[PDB]
């Protein structure tokens, strides 16, 4: 029949693509299935438009060559990119002419016999722009465009000819020619996924499995679980990277390129070449959801008291709460505590214990300079993108930051505090749920301006007060012996202190740079000297 | 700074200048023929 | 290609003055 | 042939029969001048040559000409000037020979804006303008043009004489549209290749802004799918082969199909209200009786009023005592031709005049109608304002002033409702005088009050509801129905038996009194 | 037997002064191969409608050619873009 025997799924190699893949054989082949007599008693027209679009690194162009594999006809033409304009004039429309006319005069001597023919157009916005959006120079454009809309559907019509372009901005495309009957199906290309992901590279390693020459230490699931928000390109360009790793541990360099002829048949693959490649020479393109933790958690976490139980458990409730309800789809708190506590680790952690599909922090560290209009449109924008997943999480810090307050005056901008009081009960959008944690170092502050009254609820994060916490965090930290340990309890247990974790940490790390006999007397003097606090 | 480079396209060849030429020329053979027939 | 396609018809062309110019020097003497 | 255009086609009528009745002679002399310029805009369709059609046929004029878009551009120059001449040429020939009474010529345009809007342009502009109307006098030239840039024409075209006829096009209505899902689908009906169970009446009345390409499409797809229902596909090329004799398509495959295929797309509008009101309303006590009264009898007043073409409420009360769900019901329950709603959400980051258009827009807008019915909700974030300061835009101030006693076009009303929290701030800016009145919300006041709501909300059982009852019952509360249903999902998050304990001792802590 | 492709794309970049041009230059010496083609900046622009396509495209008809009738047994073309 129209299609070769020797079709099938694994033979094209394609990945996550089966959804689109099955779309386009229904819409674009089903009408060819059924014998001529059934089709005529429909009486019904035939399909003539195909159009692949998407971002770089998809297989748009893999996609169309298999397609046009698979069809079983003459062979189909192909214009490698923008070769038709040429310089005497009447070369353009004379070549777009001369491209149909074997098809139009096979068909006219075949009758409604004739075989099935398709061209394949490879940069297609670079011929065809909008007409009206053009400059006056000369029209070898318009001309072009014209003989090329004529020619698809003019006064004869022809139902033996498939239109497919590939293409890398759909907007530039002009919008008289996109009609049914020219270009009527159009589909959006994404990223795959860890299925995906798994399967595409299988695909890649098949040739190694065959012989043998992956160790067994390869976990494919935990490869594809790693790498997320990568592209076929870039899995196959790590695949590449990874085998080149393990290749070049037989060539001795910078004396006299040699190799050794007999362990040639010895090589192998092993993880650690592939993670090696993975943070060395890979890295995404397609964005990214690196929400580095390092940077904000530089020191992880360390349970000193209660109140960091507290804290997580009541993170926890309120998540499950976001989570399982849905007469209240927006729900936040506000997180608050003298200067120096970690508020902002505390809201990163708390952030990321939950599992949600999509997590952002929006932080003024990124907005230095910038003017008095600009953060609005980036708030605007992080809560458009948020606003598309089912389940999201934000985390507002620094927000006595991304006022401008000062309390000369005092002094600071109304139309941010006006942009985020409206952004924080704008309800998303029906079967949808949004979290909102903010932080903060002045509630007098906000409750002059009336904006924690917006918020649901508030959470208090405080301060070592007990000389028992500290001698917890010391032992905890584990940089002073038991006769040290000893001195500073004696004196500690004297009264009472009041020092922040960062500080607390900062003291200690400037003590350390004293002689032994001088560091304990110097960090007793620090924490005198700076414990002057209720 | 409001100004714009420009783009050519050649037209000094004619596809249609190599019809009536070639066809006005060969009909002078056989004139040329018959007169000097006439004049030897 | 074209360049060369040219070239002929002008040759061609002088060629035909060459004959006009023929023609009426021989008519001359034939008078 | 055409409706919604009675008036319209009359007046047609007198702008363009109204001087060619007469005898040449008489309006020689007189000196009357002629129409002969019209223009087209609207959505593709057969609505603009049916009413080309209509217009042209009742003229006893010949056959007009009809040219589909730039027909008389080519690769090379003249070829487009060249068509010009010709057709005019028998108009003038004619012109020379009957004299006054002259055959008439119409000619009609498709998609002129292609050439009319780089000298291939302005060339065919100037001449096209030349032939019809210029130094030679032309008594027997009618032009008709259909374009969707109207507004792109040349200047020279729009002096005063050329273009004195400005008229829109209709739209799809659900009798024609019917008809014309009943000529493409004869063919299937005569085949009996569609089945007796779907109704077309239900999907021509909802389809909107559907047109004759998206319908076509609709219908392919169906086919489509009608033919992979029998297809056994996503497992091979190859299919069952017997079923094909027996075929029926289902209205569901018929609405699957059109429904994740095409969507509509010169826009798509809607009156989506149920986004300002999230859990409908409770009657938990009298005022909100009290409160629809009044709003009923100020929209009776408003639409029996005489005297007082415009009317406006105020609607007042403390926070989180929901206010803009009452407003929103009310202007719903009024049942007006055009209802708009103008909050803050649209309009995050714009300047003091942005806001200031966007309110002048649709006060405009809502204006044109017979009688309709405005609501503005948050008023002070409205116009930013801010206790420290005191801050805000005098600017948005001075429009809202002077809008709220403008009076609309002779004989239309109008209704303005606006929602706010701050009595004394907008006493302070002077600005509650202009309100004809004002309206109060209460909060929950009495326990019995609670008790009832809780009850109409059927959240907890007798037993919790009696201790509750007993341990508020001796005491006033003070709390907003949103805030008390915020708490209620709270309290509803621990296990069964720790409920009444952990809502009392929120119910405690957020107590508060006047 | 890996069934691998070779990599055909290098980047240079880095502020005025360090060795990119010597670099590129020791690069192309080294491969017993053809001698590279070299572009100097912008040069393959042209005046006439449609001529720039045709340089860039003149560069790869070597290569082209070579795949064609070597097959896979072919030898390696160097094209050196400067700026
Ligand atoms: N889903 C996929 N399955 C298999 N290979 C894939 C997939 N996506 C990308 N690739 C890989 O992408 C490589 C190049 O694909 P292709 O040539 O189609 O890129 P492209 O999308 O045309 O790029 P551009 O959009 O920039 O023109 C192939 O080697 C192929 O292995
Ligand atoms: N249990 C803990 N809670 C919070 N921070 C902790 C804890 N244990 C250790 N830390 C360290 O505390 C440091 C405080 O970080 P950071 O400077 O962001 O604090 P912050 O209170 O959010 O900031 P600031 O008060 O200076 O505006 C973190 O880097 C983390 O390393
Ligand atoms: N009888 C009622 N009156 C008012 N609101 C009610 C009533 N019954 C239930 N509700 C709920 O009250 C909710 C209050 O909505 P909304 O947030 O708009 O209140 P508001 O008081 O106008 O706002 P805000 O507190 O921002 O000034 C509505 O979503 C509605 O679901
Ligand atoms: N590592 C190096 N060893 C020796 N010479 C070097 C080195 N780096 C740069 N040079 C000097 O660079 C000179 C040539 O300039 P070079 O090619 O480095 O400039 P470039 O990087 O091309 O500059 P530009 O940014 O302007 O293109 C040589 O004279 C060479 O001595």
């Amino acid at each position: 029949s129209i299609i070769n025997p020797d079709w099938n799924f694994e033979k094209m190699g394609i990945g996550g693509l089966d959804k689109e893949f099955s779309d386009i054989f229904r819409r674009a082949f089903a009408s060819r299935v059924f014998p001529p007599e059934i089709v005529e008693q429909m009486g019904c027209k035939h399909v003539k438009g195909i159009l692949l679009y998407g971002p770089p690194g998809c297989g748009k162009t893999l996609l169309a060559r298999q397609i046009g594999k698979m069809l079983n006809a003459r062979e189909p033409k192909v214009v490698n990119g923008p070769e038709i304009l040429n310089k005497y004039v009447g070369e353009s429309e004379a070549n777009i002419r001369k491209l149909f006319a074997d098809a139009e005069e096979e068909q006219r001597r075949l009758g409604a016999n004739s075989g099935l023919h398709i061209i394949i157009f490879d940069e297609i916005d670079a011929i065809c722009k909008q007409r009206g959006s053009m400059a006056g120079s000369t029209g070898v454009h318009d001309t072009v465009v014209n003989q090329l809309l004529s020619k698809i559907d003019g006064v004869e019509q022809l139902n033996n000819i498939l239109v497919i372009g590939m293409t890398n901005r759909p907007d530039l495309i002009d919008e008289a020619l996109l009609r049914p009957g020219r270009l009527e199906v159009k589909m959006e290309i994404g990223l795959p996924d860890e299925k995906g992901r798994l399967q595409i590279l299988h695909i890649h390693t098949a040739r190694m499995r065959g012989h043998q020459l992956l160790s067994a230490d390869v976990d494919i699931k935990e490869l594809a679980v790693e790498t997320k928000n990568f592209s076929g390109a870039e899995l196959e360009g790590l695949v590449r990277a990874a085998q080149s790793t393990a290749m070049n541990r037989h060539i001795k360099a910078s004396t006299k390129v040699e190799v050794d002829m007999e362990k040639a048949e010895s090589l192998q693959v092993t993880r650690g070449d592939f993670l090696a490649s993975l943070e060395n020479d890979i890295k995404p393109a397609f964005g990214t959801n690196q929400e580095d933790y390092a940077s904000y958690i530089m020191n992880g976490i360390i349970k000193w008291g209660d109140p960091v139980t507290r804290v997580l458990d009541d993170g926890e409730l309120l998540v499950q709460q976001t989570k399982n309800s849905d007469r209240t789809p927006l729900v936040s708190v506000l997180l608050e505590g003298p200067p120096h506590s970690g508020k902002t680790a505390l809201a990163a952690k708390i952030a990321e214990e939950s599992n949600f599909p999509f997590i952002k922090i929006c932080s003024p560290d990124k907005m230095i300079g910038f003017s008095e209009t600009a953060k609005c449109q980036a708030m605007k924008k992080i809560f458009d993108d948020a606003y598309k997943s089912q389940l999201s999480c934000v985390v507002v810090d620094d927000i006595e930051r991304l006022l401008d307050y000062v309390p000369i005056g005092p002094r600071f901008s109304n139309l941010v505090l006006q942009a985020l009081l409206v952004l924080l009960k704008k309800a998303p959008p029906q079967g949808r749920k949004l979290l909102i944690i903010g932080t903060t170092s002045r509630k007098d502050v906000l409750q002059e301006m009336e904006m924690l009254n917006a918020f649901s609820t508030t959470i208090h994060v405080p301060n070592i007060a007990t000389g028992e916490q500290l001698l917890e965090a010391l032992e905890l930290l584990g940089n002073f012996k038991d006769k040290e340990r000893t001195t500073i309890a004696q004196q500690v247990k004297g009264k009472k202190v009041w020092i922040g974790i960062k500080k607390l940490l900062m003291l200690i790390e400037m003590s350390l740079q004293m002689d032994p006999e001088y560091r304990v007397r110097k960090f007793l003097a620090l924490l005198r000297e700076e414990g002057a606090s209720p | 700074a409001i100004f714009a480079s420009g783009i050519i396209m050649d037209s000094s060849i004619s596809k249609q200048a190599l019809s009536e030429i070639e066809t006005r020329h060969s009909e002078i053979i056989k004139l040329e023929n018959s007169i000097r027939e006439l004049h030897d | 290609e074209l360049e060369e396609m040219q070239r002929r018809a002008d040759q061609l062309a002088d060629e035909s003055l060459e004959s006009t110019r023929r023609m009426l020097q021989l008519v001359e003497e034939s008078k």
